[PDB]
């Protein structure tokens, strides 16, 4: 299949509307889509929806032997995939440059930032370690994925838990969901992407783009943050030329958006926790 | 027999040899030309905040208000007189797509190319279906350009018989910018052969016939007298482009005449190289003034 | 300039491999004297000073066993000045943690003149390595080069009426060796000697464990005669005082004895003569280890770089652990637990792991 | 690729022993060697023959050894044939041809008297080292396997293997002991190690480092390899063409001699540069 | 080992705010368009680019309006001590592509080869630290030998941050310590930044410092760069005439 | 993990190199011998051409899937794919393989080329299949037998046909060349060797070697040895074309 191409006359007019600071749904230009993280029945399952773009993401674990360099902690292992249903041009091994740029974007971010502990897993150091890994699945495509991606994986990460483990020297004793209560996991800090669109060569900036400003746009600026201000990535994509006091005002913008996303996963946690704490297996939080 | 190995030694750069201390305007992008009311721009540069910023590496060059670039490295772009030499790439329906070190596909259009003798009467599909076995893919063909459109491509002709495709010989690929651009680019020298210089960067080098368009094959054997001369010009040639210097008549005249002690084959070695350039440039500088 | 230095290394992986590294040798290196201009005038921070009197003038410079020895004898305040190679710093920073950690609290105070002198990057004293040569050897010589060119550099700077400096060590082997290479050198003593000050100077002065038989030949040897297998046990009383409790109880005693075993295991105890009984066992092999994760704290090494971490368990009846986390910021303060993986022949501690975090103490 | 009327050319030049650079058809072209150009390798080198550019590097790793040969260690080959040869490479159109240089690399030491691999055993079934190859081509002009296999050579005796003792204990605990002397590292004999030669079948003669001008003239060609003493370990054909029982034994005969005096020159030129030392400055790509 | 002495040096024994000298050179290789060496260090990347030429296969790929850059990343297997196979096809070498084709295309000004490849290409030999700037400064310089016109010198470099102080150009030490590195790629003409990625944790207010350092630091690679190939161009021009 | 097949175990050695003997030598015979030999076109039916040969434990097909639409530019192609089946020979490999297939494919390709005449086949490309069902000896001229008589069965033209021949080296102390051999005396062997040729007009056309060790006259002597071989073989193959040939004129 292929994308329907774009008219000259939705492109001047939203050249035209932002030039005039005006966006089409009637949000600012400093402003998310009410974002709504729902959960499923199993730990390590969420469903996050931001506006029409939903993203899922599932959580397994493992026992494997380690890597060598690292023997005492363990693994973890990213994969996004973008489902033919979000849309047609998504076609399997055809849009491998988005593919890459995501994931190893996603990589660079959790992993390297040491938002989890791969230490806290390890069981048998040099024969049996956890492998926990991360499947994002894309549903609907409009606009901002990063951000979703990233939701989705933290929801996941801070909603999951391991089946509990029992060792002496090397005798190792795996139990079920339904022996002990399975035990959660280590996270240190929550970084989630913000992302930034420029528009006119580096004039215009806006925040949350759907898919058309993604279509009319000349550069992308990604940038991880956390609630203590902690640049964890930032990076620059589209061939565009940018200064200095854009990525710090962009900056300054990705701390209070942070905060605000934090807390609200946050109220998620607790209120799906509730719920299972009161019989039902969901958790619903909106923006 | 006999082989060599040797291992490499290091360059000796600023050619200091000759000592010159230029009278140009070097530049390099991002470098500011002279910032005037109302200066035109040429092949070579841009403009930026009301400035006129160079885009490519070489000498600027100020005719009487326009200010253009002279990069010393480029592929052949197109002129409207300029004779050619090419390889075919491919034989579409209508015409032949043909490859010179220009940054498109040129095309020689089955109006353009000659016909046996001078039956000259109009192309219909019979020739169409001969627009192959005449004019075989990867066949050469010496030329001149037609018109140069808007898309940056190349259509080229046939004016005369003298032109058309070319027999045997032998081919060398240099670059187009050292190549002086004059008249009389096909030559016929007393060494026993002759050349074609391309305004682009390939040169063909055939021997001369005896009768004076490429209509029959002569797939003759040559004479070694006449071989063993082609192969020298084909390694002068190589020696000249080695070292940087341009190339025309007196240049490989004189290449060759330098060439004859050393023999045939143990002038690429860049000792020799350099004591025969050298020899040339200064005999052409001396004598030229 | 530039100098390209190889050296082998041994991986994590097993494995060996080799780098190429790259050193660069400046000459706007300062000799921290304010006199010799050409090596800078203005040159602030820790410096030595225009006249030293405790041979009046007197700078000096160790070398590593002094450093090692005599830290007490340098960190006193009687004396005043003193230049510190690099050479030197690297080698008392790879030998013990603490000492290295006083020198730079020590060059970190204005007063006393405790002036570092790069000599690796420095285009004079560098030295190259050469075959047949260890790398002691290389610093000992690369010490004697700098020696030599203080001597020549404060030489010519003024009438050397001013100025002169001294190597010292702590062996005369080394003194006698840079006479014979044309410099004054002592010894620590004879100097803390010459100078008649008060005593307090000289006051401030004056294991590789057994094998292990695996479990075919325990279990061979309990059945077929001498071994004997029990329970282990320690004590709160001693960290060698140890009982054994047969499946009758041996005692046993000695860090050797005491073969890598733990508060509750399941040894392979042999029997020792009665020349020495009540009775007295030894250790040769584990039948079946059992451990559990154990509670307690986080002991670092000052090193903010270093990964390997003391753990100081809560219950007295265990040794301290050898774990390699890199947080060391999050968690000294905060009681974790953590799993104990091993006890090769080479370590007085175990090797562990951090399993998680509680919260910090007396919550 | 090119016309008809210059292979007519070329094929009478060869026919009366002459060349478009003036050359018989014994006769290579100068060959620019090198060694120790890259610095985090255990052995490198680099070979510039006409316009063919081949880097060669050479890691000493240790590692496992194979089952039906414990008792000493192997060689193993990778082909980077970088799209800087010819834009017509990428991820995947440059795997063909890698893959058979590397099998025929394979093939020129599955010979047990080439490489004394004993000499690269630590402890049988336990430790071993392992030389893993890696050729990069750069420019492609032509007579590539020659310069492959000069590259190979002069690699292997650019390379230094550190002594290691593997000192085991019980209860599962090994231990490797270091030589801190880079001086005292150990050297592997190549005094066996073959050269390709490539001899390329033109008209009714044959014809040694077969320009690629030639080679699109050609029908076949027969890639020997020779060592030092004048045996032929491997014996391949290759073209698009067909070949002569006859002209097999001159191609061979010729191999032979050709492979006597490339092996001798190589020989004394690397003796030469290991005399001199890091007085020569490695000049590469500067 | 250390990174920063509280003197002031490194372990290669160089302050903070210099980087190591940087030897290049331009022409390596005749049969192509253009081409390029740089060893800032001990790394030593290898760049080349077959000029503006056409499209075979079309595919439907020939934009109309502008050029079409295809830029290929390769790390050689012996390029680290530790080998590894696969250089290309990797899912790190495709971002480096992709990196270097939206640097190039903001900088090789496209407008002028509609409808033709640019194809780059970078190996890279020997690695130690900086990486991706070696390459891209290699591909520069390859460029500027293709006389492909570019609006300027897109010079890259890296920074870090370590004991609340800046360093430039890093190696692969105090790379690995897993300190935050920003290496970015700038236009010095304009002042405008072509490609800034960056890798680790840290404080937001000390964003600007590393920022500027690795600034300067591309504007000194510059001045060397420049001064390369005034050499390179004022010896051609002498041997013209 | 491959997602095209089923979930297996990550590793699995075989059990022979957990055995203990030396394993019987196979001792003298008549170094000028050849085995036994059955050759049949026209086997298979969904195929327009197809070939079996068998010599000995060596039991090879291939298929000719024929002309499919994909002067010098417009001249034909082949492209072949040889494969031994994954259970063939001592050990198990995958089915992909990815080391020494592909040479051998080379080796057909470079063997077949010069016998098939494609100026007749132009803008078409011949996919050649060859399948090696059980490995016993000399296997790649039965592969090159077999394709040869799989095209010639199709009916696509040619110059003449190909025949393969693999040989040996005895690693004794007079070390003679063993024609013909078994996969113990290819695999207890010094050198190895493969000679394929087109014996009307006598020209070689593909062939291939090896050694731990040899000597110019000794190849030599291989060599002429290969050739008599393959001479001495042909008329086994044209009787089977013959046979197919009639069968056909049987059929209708
Ligand atoms: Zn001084």
């Amino acid at each position: 299949m292929k994308e329907t191409p774009l008219s000259n006359c939705e492109r001047r007019f939203l050249l035209r509307a932002i030039e005039e600071k005006k966006r089409l749904d009637g949000r600012q230009t400093y402003d998310y889509r009410n974002i709504r993280i729902s959960f499923g029945t199993d730990y390590g399952c969420c469903i996050v929806e931001l506006g029409k773009t939903r993203v899922l993401g599932q959580v397994s674990c493992e026992l494997v032997s380690p890597k060598l360099n690292r023997a005492t902690e363990g693994i973890l292992f990213f994969n996004l995939e973008l489902s033919q249903m979000a849309a047609p041009a998504f076609e399997p091994g055809r849009q491998s440059d988005l593919l890459v740029k995501l994931n190893r974007l996603m990589e660079r971010c959790l992993r390297n930032s040491k938002c989890i502990d791969t230490e806290s897993l390890c069981v048998v150091a040099g024969e049996k370690v956890w492998q926990i890994r991360v499947d994002l699945h894309l549903l609907n495509h409009d606009g901002n994925i990063i951000d979703a991606a990233s939701i989705a994986a933290i929801v996941a990460l801070c909603h999951f838990r391991r089946p509990d483990v029992s060792v002496q020297g090397d005798e190792v004793t795996l139990y079920t969901p339904e022996e002990r209560d399975p035990v959660p996991l280590s996270i240190h800090h929550m970084p989630i992407c913000v992302s930034f669109a420029f528009f006119q060569q580096g004039t215009y900036l806006l925040v949350d783009p759907n898919e058309r400003e993604e279509r009319v746009m000349d550069g992308l600026l990604v940038i991880a943050m956390n609630k203590h201000r902690e640049i964890c990535t930032i990076q620059s994509s589209g061939g565009i030329m940018l200064l200095k006091d854009q990525v710090l005002r962009c900056s300054k913008i990705a701390g209070v958006k942070v905060a605000e996303i934090t807390e609200l996963i946050l109220k998620a946690l607790e209120n799906d926790q509730k719920v299972r704490k009161e019989g039902g297996k969901f958790g619903f939080a909106e923006s | 027999m006999a082989m060599e190995m040797r291992l490499p030694v290091a360059r000796k750069p600023l050619s200091e040899r000759l000592g010159r201390d230029t009278k140009k305007h070097l530049v390099v992008p991002g470098d500011t030309i002279t910032t005037d009311t109302g200066f035109m721009r040429g092949h070579g540069t841009y403009m930026g905040e009301e400035k006129l910023i160079a885009s490519v590496a070489g000498s600027v060059e100020r005719v009487n208000k326009l200010i253009c670039v002279k990069a010393l490295k480029t592929r052949y772009i197109g002129e409207v007189g300029d004779i050619v030499v090419g390889r075919i790439t491919e034989v579409q329906q209508k015409r032949w797509k043909v490859e010179t070190n220009s940054r498109l596909d040129s095309v020689l259009l089955l109006s353009s190319m000659n016909l046996p003798g001078g039956e000259l009467r109009r192309r219909s599909a019979e020739d169409e279906l001969a627009m192959r076995g005449f004019l075989q893919e990867g066949d050469l063909i010496s030329a001149e350009v037609q018109a140069v459109f808007s898309d940056g491509a190349v259509s080229l002709h046939t004016r005369s018989l003298k032109y058309g495709k070319l027999g045997q010989g032998v081919l060398v690929q240099v670059s187009p910018s050292l190549v002086k651009r004059q008249k009389t680019h096909f030559h016929d020298l007393p060494c026993g052969a002759s050349v074609i210089l391309g305004n682009n960067g390939f040169i063909w080098i055939y021997p001369t016939p005896e009768h004076k368009g490429g209509f029959i094959a002569n797939l003759e054997p040559v004479s070694l007298a006449d071989r063993e001369v082609i192969s020298r010009l084909r390694n002068c040639i190589i020696s000249l482009v080695t070292q940087r210097m341009m190339l025309y008549d007196t240049s490989i005249l004189y290449c060759y005449e330098a060439s004859l002690p050393h023999q045939i084959k143990d002038i690429l070695k860049p000792e020799i190289m350099e004591e025969i350039v050298m020899e040339t440039r200064q005999r052409l500088l001396e004598q030229e003034g | 300039m530039l100098k390209s230095k190889t050296f082998l290394k041994k991986t994590r992986a097993g494995g060996v491999m080799k780098i190429v590294r790259e050193h660069y040798l400046r000459d706007d290196i300062g000799c921290g004297a304010p006199g010799c201009a050409a090596c800078g005038g203005a040159h602030e921070g820790p410096a030595l000073e225009p006249q030293p009197q405790d041979p009046q003038p007197h700078y000096l410079l160790p070398d590593t066993n002094v450093l090692l020895h005599q830290i007490d004898v340098l960190e006193d305040p009687a004396i005043r000045n003193v230049i510190v190679l690099q050479t030197v710093l690297q080698e008392v920073r790879n030998r013990s943690a603490p000492v290295y950690k006083r020198i730079r609290d020590v060059t970190n105070n204005q007063e006393k003149h405790f002036y570092t002198f790069t000599n690796e990057h420095h285009r004079e004293t560098y030295v190259e390595q050469e075959q047949g040569e260890n790398a002691n050897d290389r610093n000992n010589r690369a010490i004697r080069v700098a020696a030599k060119w203080y001597n020549e550099h404060l030489k010519k700077m003024s009438a050397d009426n001013q100025l002169q400096v001294i190597f010292i060590t702590n062996d005369r082997r080394n003194k006698e060796k840079a006479i014979e290479e044309g410099i004054p050198a002592f010894t620590c003593e004879e100097y803390v000697k010459s100078l008649t000050a008060n005593p307090e100077l000289i006051d401030r002065l004056a294991i590789i464990f057994s094998e292990h038989l695996p479990l075919s030949k325990l279990q061979q040897g309990i059945k077929s005669g001498t071994y004997l297998q029990g329970t282990f046990r320690a004590s709160r009383e001693n960290y060698l005082e140890a009982t054994v409790w047969i499946h009758k109880e041996i005692i046993l005693q000695g860090l050797k004895h005491l073969n890598r075993a733990v508060h509750e295991d399941i040894v392979a105890v042999e029997l020792l003569p009665k020349s020495q009984w009540k009775p007295t066992g030894r250790v040769v092999g584990i039948i079946k280890r059992n451990w559990r994760p154990y509670c307690g704290m986080l002991s670092k090494s000052d090193i903010k770089e270093s990964r390997r971490h003391l753990f100081t368990p809560a219950d007295k009846r265990i040794p301290r652990i050898r774990i390699e986390t890199r947080q060391a910021s999050t968690l000294e303060g905060r009681r974790i637990i953590v799993a104990i993986d091993g006890w090769p022949r080479n370590s007085r501690y175990p090797n562990g792991h951090f399993v998680r975090n509680l919260g910090d103490v007396g919550e | 690729t090119l016309s008809e009327a210059e292979k007519v050319y070329i094929v009478h030049g060869v026919q009366e022993d002459l060349r478009v650079d003036g050359r018989g058809c014994e006769d290579y072209r100068c060959v620019e060697v090198e060694t120790d150009v890259v610095s985090n390798t255990s052995g490198s080198a680099r070979v510039k023959l006409g316009h063919t550019d081949i880097l060669v590097g050479v890691k000493a790793e240790m590692g496992t050894p194979k089952l039906e040969k414990p008792n000493e260690g192997y060689l193993e080959f990778f082909v980077d044939c970088s799209a800087s040869a010819t834009p017509e490479f990428e991820g995947r159109g440059g795997d063909d041809l890698g893959t058979e240089i590397a099998n025929t690399l394979y093939r020129i030491f599955n010979n047990k008297s080439s490489v004394d691999l004993k000499t690269l055993c630590i402890s049988p079934r336990e430790h071993c080292w392992v030389l893993y190859v890696d050729v990069l081509l750069l420019e492609c002009g032509g007579n590539l396997f020659d310069a492959i296999s000069i590259a190979v050579k002069a690699a292997l005796f650019n390379t230094r293997i550190p002594r290691v003792r593997v000192l085991e204990d019980e209860e599962g605990s090994k231990d490797i002991e270091l030589s801190d002397d880079p001086y005292d590292c150990i050297r592997l004999s190549v005094e066996n190690v073959p050269c390709i030669v490539t001899l390329c079948k033109i008209g009714y003669r044959h014809v040694v480092d077969a320009t690629l001008q030639e080679e699109a003239c050609s029908l076949a060609s027969l890639l020997v390899s020779v060592t030092s003493k004048g045996v032929v370990t491997c014996m391949r054909k290759v073209g698009k063409g067909s070949l002569d029982p006859e002209s097999i034994f001159e191609m061979m005969e010729t191999g032979k001699r050709v492979g006597k005096v490339l092996h001798a020159s190589l020989q004394s030129v690397v003796h030469k540069e290991e005399s001199l030392g890091p007085k020569r400055q490695k000049v590469g790509f500067l | 080992l250390e990174l920063l002495s509280d003197q002031g040096y490194r372990v290669d024994g160089r302050r903070a705010g210099e980087l190591r000298k940087i030897q290049a050179r331009m022409g390596v290789f005749a049969q192509a368009d253009g081409s390029a060496y740089i060893e800032q260090g001990n790394t030593k990347a290898l760049a080349v680019v077959y000029g503006p030429h056409e499209i075979r296969g079309s595919r439907a790929r020939a934009l109309p309006d502008r050029a079409l850059v295809n830029c290929q990343y390769s790390s050689a297997t012996f390029s680290t001590g530790e080998r590894k196979r696969r250089p290309h096809g990797d899912r790190k070498s495709c971002e480096m592509g992709l990196q270097l084709r939206q640097t190039f295309e903001a900088a090789i000004l496209t407008q002028l080869h509609p409808r033709s490849q640019i194809d780059i290409y970078v190996q890279v030999l020997q690695a130690d630290g900086g990486t991706y700037a070696a390459c891209v400064n290699a591909a520069t310089l390859a460029v500027l030998d293709a006389g492909i016109p570019m609006r300027d010198f897109v010079c890259a470099c890296s920074a870090g941050f370590v004991d609340g102080t800046a360093l430039a150009d890093l190696s692969h030490v105090e790379e690995a310590a897993g300190g935050p590195q920003l290496a970015l790629a700038l236009l010095p003409a304009s002042g405008q930044i072509a490609l800034l990625e960056m890798d680790a944790r840290l404080h937001e207010d000390h964003l600007e410092r590393v920022l500027e350092a690795a600034a300067q630091a591309a504007r000194d690679v510059h001045t060397l760069l420049d001064r390369v190939v005034r050499q390179h161009v004022r010896e051609a021009s002498i041997l013209l005439g | 993990g491959d997602h095209r097949r089923i979930r297996g175990p990550e590793e699995s050695q075989p059990p022979q190199l957990y055995a203990a003997d030396e394993e019987e030598a196979p001792g003298t015979r008549d170094p000028t011998r050849l085995r036994p030999v059955y050759a049949r076109a026209g086997l298979l039916s969904q195929a327009k051409g197809s070939a079996y040969l068998e010599a000995g434990g060596t039991k090879v097909l291939c298929a000719v899937s024929g002309p499919r639409q994909a002067p010098a530019a417009l001249r034909g192609r082949l492209l072949c794919d040889f494969r031994r089946a994954p259970f063939a020979g001592r050990r198990r490999r995958a089915p992909p393989g990815g080391c020494e297939e592909r040479e051998l494919a080379l080796a057909l390709q470079e063997a077949l080329e010069p016998a098939v005449r494609l100026g007749r086949y132009p803008r078409a490309q011949l996919e050649v299949s060859a399948l090696l069902l059980e490995d016993g000896g000399s296997a790649l001229a039965a592969a090159l037998t077999a394709a040869a008589l799989a095209l010639a069965d199709a009916g696509v033209e040619m110059y003449d046909l190909v025949v393969g021949c693999g040989l040996s080296l005895a690693p004794g102390p007079a070390p003679t060349w063993l024609l013909d051999p078994t996969r113990l005396e290819e695999e207890r062997a010094a050198a190895g060797l493969t000679v394929a040729l087109m014996p009307v007009l006598n020209q070689v056309a593909g062939l291939l070697g090896s050694g731990e060790g040899g000597l110019t006259e000794s190849w030599a002597e291989a060599v002429r040895l290969g050739l008599e071989g393959c001479q001495r073989l042909y008329p086994v193959l044209q009787q089977s074309l013959v046979r197919a040939a009639r069968r056909r004129g049987a059929a209708a």
